[PDB]
């Protein structure tokens, strides 16, 4: 499966997903500032509207633990 | 590890399989729980950077959680870098070279490089350093993963 | 595998059964997992070419793999010979000869060479060149079997 | 079970069936020539027409994860 | 088998009840599997042909192949004494015996006088002509056994 | 989940409830005079009527085997 392919679900806590993602982002064998351009990017873009609203709202400059403690009731 | 050898000496000898297997079956079994810190203090008694990393880079699974601990680690050590600047000039013959954060980590460094700066006199202890990051990068996903 | 003994030379020492049935079972358990490439590198230490075939030769199942690896194998031995030409002139009394990508990969050298090269002075890490070609075709497996 | 036996059912991933072929010329004992030539040969020869006709777009040549990759959707 | 001593001498050691049991448990998981042959070679690794009729008479089950095999290890050794002749006249009292098919498959020779032909100078590779004659005899039952 | 989310059931023993407090307590990483703090004050506290009621006639000074002891029926 494709890293493009990894898309979070209608009803699939965040958490669940952000494991797949660093997963085959474990199976990327790219460049580190081409898979911190993925971090950023496909992560939220691939998240979820209800959640993709909540990341939107923690602004640019964000951590792992803040976002995943951010979209916990979604 | 880097142990004492019957003639008194300190040499480095490999991990045992059993251990390995320790490692991976704790992870397995009690996953965040406390008690694997402990655990893990008993398992890297007189371990490398080098095991280390092995030991972090055999995990599978979690891996949300192997995310934040790497990125704890390059934090950790872009503050030992931070802390302790380069020194003085170039680096004497006689001599051998200060560590930098990523030494610790392991990774600009080789073994022989990690067995000098233990085993010369003063010994450098780049194990604990790097064990207190792994401790503290312990404490943040325990805390998180606290449900 | 060749360890140092107690006496403070290198000697070979065979490897041990549950070593084997612990390669047998990452391979049953994890397949073509990325934790296998930590994991190997950690039971090929100290290895021999010898005992890398051994190592490939007694997996069972994931064929079409095994001959990719071996096709990589071969095509990584056959740029050895490539980048790395014979030497000038006749073989000197006073030396032993300098590999080929088929002594590399163990088939063409016996295991008394395979220690001449590794325990002589300079000695030549044929098992790290081996590792490389197999951690690369390790890389192509993994990214393909990546679904 | 013969290496002339082994061939890729209708509805078979050619992956399950290349797994098949290495595993009996695992069993053959004869010279790597003629397995060489068995390769090349058998393989594509008992491949299912609808991947057959995928291989025989790869023209020669082509290697394992090519083919493997070529076959995919099949 | 017979192993070297930290002394620096060739001894025989017994093989171990855990190496005779992960025997018993290939034989009993993969049968007839190819694996069992780089398998075998492994844990016959320094082994006697007293070693080698112990693994074979411990075999249970498959006793259609084993007879096979006894009646491959009886050709290849009657094919021993015809291309090897004995030699002329009386034997030295300075000098030991030459062996026959009967003593490589450890029939005719004692475990005293096996080690006497390996360990002695030049040594005679008594495991590795009857391991050929096993590899040999393993390859006919593979392909027999093929379906 | 949080300590102040620890609380003792209506029908769970004290025992059970203890147990889940020094867990708790045990993922708290507080100096240990709020730690103290905390012993003496969120434990009973939140401990259920029947038992609250028998913990206040133990009086202060009460230590763990007769807090232990002192609610086993309830």
């Amino acid at each position: 499966t494709s890293i493009l392919d990894i898309r979070q679900g209608p009803k699939e806590p965040f958490r669940d997903y952000v494991d797949r993602f660093y997963k085959t982002l474990r199976a990327e064998q790219a460049s580190q500032e081409v898979k911190n351009w993925m971090t950023e990017t496909l992560l939220v873009q691939n998240a979820n509207p209800d959640c993709k609203t909540i990341l939107k709202a923690l602004g640019p400059g964000a951590t792992l633990e803040e976002m995943m403690t951010a979209c916990q009731g979604v | 590890p880097i142990v004492q050898n019957l003639q008194g000496q300190m040499v480095h000898q490999a991990i045992s399989p059993r251990t390995l297997n320790a490692w991976v079956k704790v992870v397995e079994e009690k996953a965040f729980s406390p008690e694997v810190i402990p655990m893990f203090s008993a398992l890297s008694e007189g371990a490398t950077p080098q095991d280390l990393n092995t030991m972090l880079n055999t995990v599978g699974g979690h891996q949300a959680a192997m995310q934040m601990l790497k990125e704890t680690i390059n934090e950790e050590a872009a503050e030992w870098d931070r802390l302790h600047p380069v020194h003085a000039g170039p680096i004497a013959p006689g001599q051998m070279r200060e560590p930098r954060g990523s030494d610790i980590a392991g990774t600009t460094s080789t073994l022989q490089e990690q067995i000098g700066w233990m085993t010369h006199n003063p010994p450098i202890p780049v194990g604990e350093i790097y064990k207190r990051w792994i401790i503290l990068g312990l404490n943040k996903i325990v805390r998180m993963y606290s449900p």
